């Protein structure tokens, strides 16, 4: 079924969606808050 | 100008030094107690003086297989008595 | 609660910094 | 031959130095 | 003779080198620090010998 | 005037000179195919498969050809050793031929488009400017590549209509070009499945049709319209670029590790063979598993095959070679004649010794040996004064099992020391040295030079990448800054969002 | 309106610490490798892959830490911390030389990441990419040495470690093995690079000597003004200068400059081409004819061969500690020694 | 035949030939040297 | 009160340098002592 | 500029020069499909690696027989 | 030696003898000219980057700059908005004078220290001597990349000049 490799990808994989996802979701949050009045 | 305040203004003010002359020494007791304590050698798995060789043993602990190097490494280990 | 881009950038290498120097300051006493 | 050969090239070199230097294209002030 | 060990290398064209292994070779180990324009020597020959054209250039 | 290195810009807004001038390119390099492939044959010996192969030889396009099914002289000889074999017309001489005919064509069209260089085809219906719609363009020839694509996996590689691919046992001994299946599960995706070849090709083809097809039928948003300035035919420049060193990259890796398209009949083998000594486990495997079954020495190791010997010696070690030593392998250590048979080092005592072998690292290795327990036990000393391990005092013979030395022992320390200097090399071979004029100076194969070339090339081209990319983002700046740069853009606190006037 | 633009507004905004949406891939990876690095040489050892201390709290000194290549078993592992091998422990990680891969892969995106940023702000600022362009070349060689040179090996254990002493062991190294400075490529990166000081420190002088008055003060620094429309120095008088002295000169400063681009970007562009060579050991180690005459002419000797004698020398007295995987044992008998040394 | 209105003069300075010919040249005195090995 | 030139910059520069001069210097003093020292 | 019967032919596939779709358009879809090819590349690349392991998948030229 | 491979000789056996990479001065040597040719390409790169326009598309930049000409021929503020902007503002040189000057004073200190380097190492002061610096609990050696040199040094030794001593120490 699933080796311990495979395991370990899925867990880097997911490591990897977490941090973006993170990066992103705050990001896009300060640059909501913190707009440039024109 | 850039937007933020002067670093000149900063690193003068007394605010600046009532913070940081808490929080430096705090960071650096903290460090030094990283090593003193030994939590270095345990989080980084460096040896400590004593623990390069088992006492009549000297060959170097060279990892010599792949995917069992974890397992390798623990056996160098339990081999220091 | 306001941070800053400059503030961060300041702290992410200041407080390590600071962090390793006593470490290795320690170090200077070990002896084998 | 090979002798003949690196010779030949540092040969053209020194030429080249020599037309580079006393026939260049004049510079100009405008 | 480089090392004046009588164990001469050679550096020119001529003799076996090419642009990369050529060279015009440190005078000898004998001479040292000693002065040897051409007219110390005997002849050209040792001269050559005993690498005074290093010396010289 | 145009400086030298711009010359060629004068093609940018000509579509049909650009046509032109690619099919002026196209002819070169199909030309130079033909001209190689001639030049091959014209210096190829296919005498000798085994001990000779093309690889020994030098051969760069002939691998290719057998790669993919081209195994056979008109002359009557065939790669794998074969008599007496009709090719057809697609041997490697009509392949050539093909390729100077297609050449030829190539030249007249491109001389055709130059002087029609004014098409109606190439000017807007609207402004009656040059223009080419790229995003279709794309469409289009993405939607031919996959049809091709697909066309090879399903046909030719499978041998459903077409002769297959070569294919071989793990130690290259039994290669053929044979008809292969699509692998459709996870091995598909091993570098060492031919399977795995065919099930791309066709998948990837078919993915190939379908993208295409949206790419004809869908125009680009707005957003990457100008994100990527479509409108410049050199942002195509620049993205095919970088495909193209993506893919350079890749060959040369699958070259140097190997893969099922890389095979070592075609290619040599590889360096890691050699780190791993691959070829000298499974020759001990087979020489154990004779003298398991009673077998006597001299049958066990006469039992190895010559071929197989022959993967085990450094001499086709691809990393043995010199960027400066030019030609064939056989113009190194010489033209392979025959294993000698395996060497089996004893010492007066009667323990078998063996050599320690030569990594690839070294162009110069000691020669020194030792017991089945790596214990030293001679070697050939630098300094003799106050030697241990000579071979004179340690009485070392060499008897050999197989080859053309079968059945014989030396005894002289002379010989026995020449043996063993050979046996750092692995297993010892006779060679013709005259032929040629060899200089006994190892050369890489061409899984070097390929590898090699194609490094180096995809190098190069991240630098066109981004040579070109710039000057696509950057092409209303490349002649210089705007004359009335306002100092409230390139200075601070003027803007708020930089570059943004608005702010 | 909209997220996107949004963000890529406050991306963009003219702060102290210019972020763009380079900086998203940059300042992580950047932060990564040299916090990667500061760790390792602190506190991180190379016992297990190299039987070597490297680290201060082992005792070495900045000389002589280093975050050292994994070791030659591992292959060309990517080494991840989830990976087959550590199976997600950060220490035997460590032991087992992640660090190495993990700043070798953070530092090469970050490369990327920096490039990126000299195009978002060439971009933004409304100059020429050329800055950009020139970057081009550390990232050749450290995509050269870092990653091809290795990955063209047996394994990551012969890339270059991280640290100062290990990098003279790999200049060494590639010396012995290699004969690397007998390379024309090495050669042309050689002269790219001097040359390039060369310029740098002639071009600098020339105009700091042939500075117009501007001012009245004996420090000549104040009489520069940043939105002046005349030059600072006199191109003819450094012209007529240089015309006289080395026969020939600069008459056009932008040529000058994009000489000054074009020399060390150019040299360093060959030894990354060298060292892919170097990758599959295709070296410039010999030269058969003079190895011809040597070998049939105890006599015969040149500056060339008295070298391949230094290089025979370092490889047998190095690598039996410098590649401890390979067990290599050399009597003593074996080693090759002049007379007396 | 209507000209084609893309063509466009070539230039090479003498100084640009002088700064090209030594390239050339240095370039052989260092190769030449490999290729005759 | 983030004031700032309270404290004049002078004494700052001249403490903080101090400071790094101790650091260093006990690092050099490390160099003879304990491990790396060779004895 | 010169027809030609071709040329005539291949018309309409050489019209819409400068013709695009308002505002992102399909770029989200786009956005997805380059995501799944990263993760297809690193999934290849991990297997060459010996990164991930596969039940059945042996990288080796001992792969089939 | 005046030749190319006589020039390496004279590299090898100098670290042989004086172990010089390890020598500080020498390693100033090398931020001397890495340096000077980084920031030769920098400046090289920054200036090229905000000439101002004065050619179209079909000609060389360059003839955008005559000979003599009095004004500036590219923008030094625009050069300096990106640099600044790429690091931090402060690390830029706006003032062209205090910039060239580093750029004559990189590398003419850097090699300046090369030279003192060679002729301090002419007496025997040797780059720095780490061999078994690093000792355990019981007195084992843990090598570190120092004693790596080291072996590699010493092949060097002991192979240079093979035939010219008599004296198991080479003092000169
Ligand atoms: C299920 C059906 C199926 C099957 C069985 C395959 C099978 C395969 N595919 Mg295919 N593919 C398919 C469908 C399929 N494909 C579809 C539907 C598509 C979309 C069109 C593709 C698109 C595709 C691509 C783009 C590639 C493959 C490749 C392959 C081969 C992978 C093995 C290998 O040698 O990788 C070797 C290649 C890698 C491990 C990828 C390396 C990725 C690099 C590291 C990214 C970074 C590169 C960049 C330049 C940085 C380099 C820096 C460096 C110098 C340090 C294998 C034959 C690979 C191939 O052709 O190999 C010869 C490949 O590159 N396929
Ligand atoms: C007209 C049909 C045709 C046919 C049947 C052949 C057949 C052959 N050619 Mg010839 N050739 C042709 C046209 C043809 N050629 C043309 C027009 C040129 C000049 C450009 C050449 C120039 C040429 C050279 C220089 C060489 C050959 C060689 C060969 C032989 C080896 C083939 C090989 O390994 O390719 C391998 C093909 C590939 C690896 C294809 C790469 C595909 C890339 C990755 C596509 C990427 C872009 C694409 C859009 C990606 C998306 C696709 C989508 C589905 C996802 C084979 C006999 C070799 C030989 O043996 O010479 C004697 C050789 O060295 N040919
Ligand atoms: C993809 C490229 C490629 C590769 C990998 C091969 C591989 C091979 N060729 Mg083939 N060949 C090719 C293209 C290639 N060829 C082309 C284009 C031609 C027509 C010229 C040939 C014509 C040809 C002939 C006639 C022969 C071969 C032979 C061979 C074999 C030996 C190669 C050798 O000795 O290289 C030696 C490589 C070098 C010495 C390296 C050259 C490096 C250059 C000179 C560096 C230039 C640097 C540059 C000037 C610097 C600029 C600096 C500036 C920017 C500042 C090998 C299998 C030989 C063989 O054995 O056939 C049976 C053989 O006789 N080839
Ligand atoms: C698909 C590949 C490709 C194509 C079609 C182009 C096309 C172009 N390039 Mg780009 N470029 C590329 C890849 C490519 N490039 C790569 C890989 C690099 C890094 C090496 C560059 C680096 C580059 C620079 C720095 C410049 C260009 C420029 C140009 C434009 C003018 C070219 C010219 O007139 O040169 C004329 C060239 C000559 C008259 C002689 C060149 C002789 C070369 C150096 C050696 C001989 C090679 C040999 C003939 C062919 C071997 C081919 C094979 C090995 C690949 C043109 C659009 C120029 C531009 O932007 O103009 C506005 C420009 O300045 N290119
Ligand atoms: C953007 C910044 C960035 C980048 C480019 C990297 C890159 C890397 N990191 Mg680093 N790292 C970072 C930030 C970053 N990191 C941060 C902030 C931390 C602290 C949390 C770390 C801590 C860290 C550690 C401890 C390690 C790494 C490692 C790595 C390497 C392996 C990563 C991997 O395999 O991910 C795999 C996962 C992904 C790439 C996620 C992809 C998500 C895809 C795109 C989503 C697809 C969605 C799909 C399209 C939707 C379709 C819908 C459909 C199904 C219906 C790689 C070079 C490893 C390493 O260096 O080993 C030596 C390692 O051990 N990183
Ligand atoms: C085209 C221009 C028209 C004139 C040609 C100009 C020639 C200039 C010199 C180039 C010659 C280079 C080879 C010289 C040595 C020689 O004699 O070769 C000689 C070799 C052939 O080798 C010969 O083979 C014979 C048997 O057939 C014998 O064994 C001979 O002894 C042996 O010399 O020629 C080649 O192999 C040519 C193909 C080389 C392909 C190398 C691929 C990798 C190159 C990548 C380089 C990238 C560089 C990027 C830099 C930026
Ligand atoms: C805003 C704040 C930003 C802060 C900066 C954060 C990133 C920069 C990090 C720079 C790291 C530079 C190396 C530190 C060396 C160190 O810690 O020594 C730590 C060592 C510790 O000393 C050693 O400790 C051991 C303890 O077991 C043993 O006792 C050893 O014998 C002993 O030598 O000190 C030395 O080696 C002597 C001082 C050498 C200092 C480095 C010289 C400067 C060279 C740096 C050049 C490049 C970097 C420039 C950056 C500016
Ligand atoms: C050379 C490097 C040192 C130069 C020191 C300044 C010269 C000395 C000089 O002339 O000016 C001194 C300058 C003083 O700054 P001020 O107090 O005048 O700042 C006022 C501004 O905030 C008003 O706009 O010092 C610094 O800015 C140090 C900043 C260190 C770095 C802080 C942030 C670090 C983050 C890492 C880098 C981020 C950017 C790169 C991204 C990849
Ligand atoms: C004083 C220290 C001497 C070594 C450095 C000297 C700097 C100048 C040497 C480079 C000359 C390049 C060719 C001439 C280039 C040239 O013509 O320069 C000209 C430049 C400007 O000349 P001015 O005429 O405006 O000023 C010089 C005099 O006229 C006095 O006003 O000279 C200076 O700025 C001198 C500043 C020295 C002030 C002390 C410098 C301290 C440097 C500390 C370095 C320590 C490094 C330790 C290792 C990390
Ligand atoms: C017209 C015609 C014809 C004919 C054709 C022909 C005859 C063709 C030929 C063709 C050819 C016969 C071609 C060739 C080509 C070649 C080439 C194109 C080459 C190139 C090369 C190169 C490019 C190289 C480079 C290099 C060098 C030199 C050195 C080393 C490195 C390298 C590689 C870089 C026919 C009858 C069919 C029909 C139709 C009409
Ligand atoms: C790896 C890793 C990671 C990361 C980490 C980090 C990020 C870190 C950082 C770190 C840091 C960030 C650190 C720092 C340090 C620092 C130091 C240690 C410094 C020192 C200094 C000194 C010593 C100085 C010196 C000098 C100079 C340089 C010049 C002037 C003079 C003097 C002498 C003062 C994570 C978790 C993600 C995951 C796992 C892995
Ligand atoms: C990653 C790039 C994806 C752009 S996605 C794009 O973004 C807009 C917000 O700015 C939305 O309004 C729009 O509907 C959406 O398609
Ligand atoms: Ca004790
Ligand atoms: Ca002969
Ligand atoms: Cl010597
Ligand atoms: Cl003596
Ligand atoms: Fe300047
Ligand atoms: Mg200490």
């Amino acid at each position: 079924t699933i080796t311990p490799s495979l395991k370990g990808f899925f867990i880097g994989l997911l490591s990897g969606a977490v941090v973006l996802g993170l990066t992103f979701a705050v990001l896009i949050a300060i640059s909501q808050i913190d707009k440039v009045q024109r | 100008t850039t937007g933020e305040r002067p670093f000149s203004d900063i690193i003068t003010s007394v605010r600046y030094w009532v913070i940081h002359s808490i929080t430096i020494p705090a960071l650096f007791i903290a460090g030094w107690l990283f090593v003193s304590t030994g939590l270095a050698y345990d989080v980084f798995g460096t040896p400590r003086p004593d623990s390069y060789y088992a006492q009549e043993q000297r060959s170097i602990p060279l990892v010599t297989d792949r995917f069992e190097a974890k397992q390798q490494v623990e056996t160098f280990l339990e081999q220091l008595k | 609660p306001i941070f800053t881009v400059r503030w961060v950038a300041v702290h992410t290498l200041a407080v390590p910094t600071i962090f390793f120097l006593g470490a290795i300051a320690a170090m200077q006493f070990i002896q084998r | 031959m090979e002798t003949i050969t690196y010779v030949f090239i540092f040969a053209c070199i020194i030429a080249l130095f020599f037309f580079a230097i006393f026939f260049r294209e004049p510079p100009r002030i405008t | 003779d480089i090392d004046g060990i009588r164990e001469p290398v050679s550096g020119s064209l001529l003799y076996g080198n090419n642009i990369i292994t050529g060279a015009v070779v440190p005078s000898s180990n004998a001479i040292g620090l000693h002065f040897y324009p051409i007219w110390e020597a005997a002849s050209l020959d040792e001269w050559l010998y005993n690498g005074g054209p290093y010396q010289l250039i | 005037g145009l400086p030298w290195y711009r010359v060629h810009t004068v093609l940018i807004n000509d579509p049909g000179r650009l046509i032109a001038a690619h099919l002026m390119h196209t002819a070169l390099v199909a030309g130079w195919a033909g001209s190689m492939a001639l030049y091959e044959l014209a210096t190829f010996d296919p005498s000798d498969p085994v001990l000779n192969p093309m690889w020994r030889q030098g051969m760069f396009v002939l691998p290719f050809m057998a790669r993919l099914g081209v195994t056979g002289s008109w002359s009557g000889w065939s790669i794998t050793g074969e008599t007496g074999i009709d090719p057809g017309f697609w041997s490697f001489e009509g392949v050539a031929l093909a390729h100077i005919v297609l050449s030829g064509l190539l030249f007249l069209a491109a001389c055709w488009h130059w002087v029609y260089w004014d098409l109606e085809l190439f000017r807007d219906p609207r402004t009656g400017e040059p223009a080419l719609d790229l995003p279709k363009m794309f469409g289009i020839h993405l939607f031919l590549a996959g049809l091709l694509c697909f066309g090879f996996g399903a046909f030719h590689l499978t041998g459903l209509f077409g002769p297959g691919m070569w294919v071989s046992d793990p130690y290259g001994l039994t290669g053929s070009v044979q008809p292969v299946a699509p692998e459709w599960g996870p091995d598909g995706f091993n570098p060492y499945n031919p399977g795995g070849v065919v099930a791309h090709h066709i998948a990837a083809g078919i993915v190939g049709i379908i993208a295409g097809l949206f790419h004809i039928l869908v125009r680009p948003p707005q957003r990457l319209y100008k994100a990527l300035r479509m409108g410049n035919i050199e942002t195509v420049l620049s993205s095919s670029i970088a495909a193209v060193f993506f893919a350079a990259f890749v060959v040369a890796g699958t070259m140097w590790y190997g893969s099922a398209t890389t095979p070592i009949e075609l290619f040599g083998p590889t360096r890691y063979q050699w780190d791993s000594s691959y070829f000298q486990q499974e020759i001990n495997r087979r020489v154990q598993a004779s003298l398991a079954s009673g077998a006597t020495l001299e049958e066990a190791w006469s039992a190895i095959p010559e071929k197989l010997a022959f993967y085990d010696y450094i001499g086709n070690n691809p990393a043995k070679g010199g960027l400066f030593r030019t030609g064939p392998m056989n113009k190194g250590d010489g033209i392979a004649q025959a294993w000698k048979g395996h060497a089996v080092f004893r010492n007066k005592e009667g323990e078998e010794l063996f050599v320690r072998r030569m990594p690839a690292f070294f162009e110069s290795f000691p020669v020194i040996l030792t017991d089945k327990n790596g214990v030293v036990k001679a070697d050939i000393p630098f300094r003799r004064a106050e030697s241990k391990y000579s071979f004179e005092q340690q009485g070392v013979t060499v008897s050999f099992y197989g080859g053309e030395l079968n059945g014989q022992t030396f005894t002289d320390p002379p010989t026995v020391k020449s043996y063993a200097r050979k046996a750092i090399f692995g297993e010892i071979f006779e060679f013709d040295t005259e032929t040629l004029n060899s200089d006994g100076i190892f050369r890489t194969s061409p899984r070097g030079w390929f590898t090699f070339a194609h490094a180096v090339f995809a190098l190069l081209f991240f630098f066109g990448h981004i040579w070109h990319g710039a000057r696509t983002l950057f092409r209303d700046v490349f002649s210089g800054i705007d004359p009335e740069l306002s100092p409230e853009q390139v200075e601070w606190g003027f803007y708020q969002k930089v570059g943004d006037v608005t702010t | 309106r909209g997220w996107f633009d949004i963000l890529d507004d406050w991306l963009k905004r003219d702060r102290f610490v210019f972020v763009g949406w380079s900086g998203i891939l940059l300042f992580p990876c950047a932060y990564l490798a040299l916090g990667g690095w500061l760790t390792g040489t602190t506190f991180v050892t190379s016992w297990y892959t190299h039987g070597l201390a490297s680290s201060y709290l082992e005792g070495c000194n900045f000389l002589t830490v280093a975050v050292s290549t994994p070791a030659n078993s591992m292959g060309h592992s990517l080494l991840l911390l989830w990976g087959p091998e550590a199976q997600g422990d950060f220490t035997r990680w460590c032991q087992l030389g992640g660090l190495w891969t993990f700043i070798a892969l953070h530092g090469a995106f970050g490369l990327i990441g920096f490039m990126l940023r000299q195009f978002e702000i060439a971009r933004l600022v409304g100059v020429r990419p050329y800055n950009a362009i020139a970057f081009s070349a550390p990232i050749a060689v450290f995509v050269s040495v870092f990653l091809i040179y290795p990955l063209g090996q047996s394994s990551w254990f012969f890339a270059p470690s991280f640290g100062v002493a290990a990098i003279f062991r790999f200049l060494l190294f590639f010396q012995g093995f290699h004969n690397w400075t007998l390379n024309p490529f090495h050669m042309m990166g050689v002269a790219g690079v001097l040359g390039g000081a060369l310029l740098c420190a002639i071009h600098g002088a020339t105009v700091e000597n042939t500075l117009f008055q501007d001012g009245e003060g004996a420090s000549t620094f104040r009489a520069f003004n940043p939105t002046q429309a005349e030059e600072t120095y006199s191109m003819v008088t450094a012209n007529r200068f240089w015309s006289q002295i080395f026969g020939i000169a600069f008459s056009n400063k932008r040529w000058l400059h994009f000489f000054m681009l074009f020399v060390p970007v150019t040299g360093l562009w060959m030894s990354a081409i060298g060292v892919v060579g170097l990758a599959l050991n295709l070296r410039s180690y010999d030269f058969i004819s003079q190895e011809i005459r040597a070998a049939e002419d105890p006599e015969f000797e040149t500056f060339y061969t008295k070298n391949l004698l230094l290089n025979e020398g370092i490889r047998a007295w190095m690598a039996p500690q410098d590649q401890p995987h390979e067990n290599f044992v050399f009597p003593e008998e074996v080693l090759p020694r002049g007379n007396a040394l | 035949m209507e000209p084609n209105p893309n063509r466009q003069p070539v230039e090479l300075n003498r100084t640009s030939l002088y700064l090209g010919l030594l390239l050339i040249l240095v370039l052989a005195l260092l190769f030449s040297s490999y290729f005759f090995n | 009160m983030s004031e700032g030139g309270r404290i004049p910059l002078w004494i700052v520069a001249t403490v903080a340098g101090m400071g790094v001069i101790v650091i260093v210097g006990l690092f050099f003093y490390g160099a003879y002592a304990g491990l790396g020292s060779s004895l | 500029a010169r027809r030609t019967w071709l040329g005539d032919i291949l018309r309409p596939l050489n019209s819409e020069y400068g013709k695009v779709a308002p505002g992102w358009g399909t770029t989200p879809l786009m956005a997805v499909f380059m995501g799944l090819f990263l993760v297809f590349l690193l999934i290849i690349l991990e297997i060459y690696n010996s990164t991930l392991i596969l039940d059945g998948v042996n990288v080796s030229w001992k792969a089939l027989g | 030696p005046l030749g190319i491979s006589g020039t390496f000789n004279f590299m090898i056996v100098f670290q042989a003898e004086h172990n010089i990479l390890m020598h500080p001065f020498h390693q100033l040597g090398v931020a001397g000219v890495f340096g000077g040719a980084l920031f030769c390409a920098m400046h090289g790169s920054l200036v090229t980057s905000s000439l101002i326009r004065e050619t179209t598309e079909t000609e060389s930049a360059n003839y955008g700059y005559k000979f003599g000409q009095e004004e500036e021929t590219y923008n030094i503020v625009a050069a300096h908005g990106y640099f600044g902007r790429l690091i931090f503002q402060y690390a830029s040189f706006n003032n062209s004078r205090s910039l060239h000057f580093f750029l004559a004073a990189w590398p003419v200190v850097g090699v300046w220290f090369a030279a003192l380097g060679i002729s301090t190492m002419a007496f025997n002061l040797n780059g720095f001597n780490f061999n078994h610096s690093v000792i355990d609990a019981k007195g084992n050696v843990i090598n570190t990349w120092a004693d790596i040199i080291n072996r590699a040094n010493l092949g060097m030794e002991v192979m240079h000049e093979r035939n010219a001593h008599n004296f198991p120490l080479d003092l000169a």
